């Protein structure tokens, strides 16, 4: 009942999923650009649009 | 929207997807023209000046 919790806390670290290489590129928006970074905000909501 | 320029990105299953465009094939349709508020009228007088 005591190993198990220690088993757990370490396990943990030993496992972990693995990483996504998050790539950067840039976009020479035509049109108006408000819009079409809301609509970077409604539609795929995790983009990191700066 | 893709802001206010007449597009609509609109995301759903397959099965809402095609009953809404055919919905949407019935009761839309651009919208009416005004007529004037000024029109123009030539008379070619024969008796009178």
């Amino acid at each position: 009942r005591t190993s198990v919790n220690r088993a757990i806390i370490l396990l943990g670290q030993v496992d972990r999923a693995p990483e996504i290489p998050i790539v950067q590129r840039i976009y020479t928006v035509r049109g108006q650009a408000a819009d079409i970074t809301a609509l970077l905000a409604a539609q795929y909501p995790t983009l990191r649009v700066t | 929207p893709v802001g206010q320029t007449g597009q609509l990105v609109l995301n759903g299953a397959q099965a809402q997807l095609d009953t809404a465009l055919a919905l949407l094939e019935q009761v839309d349709r651009p919208a009416p023209v005004a007529e004037s508020r000024t029109v123009q009228r030539v008379f070619q007088l024969v008796n009178a000046s």
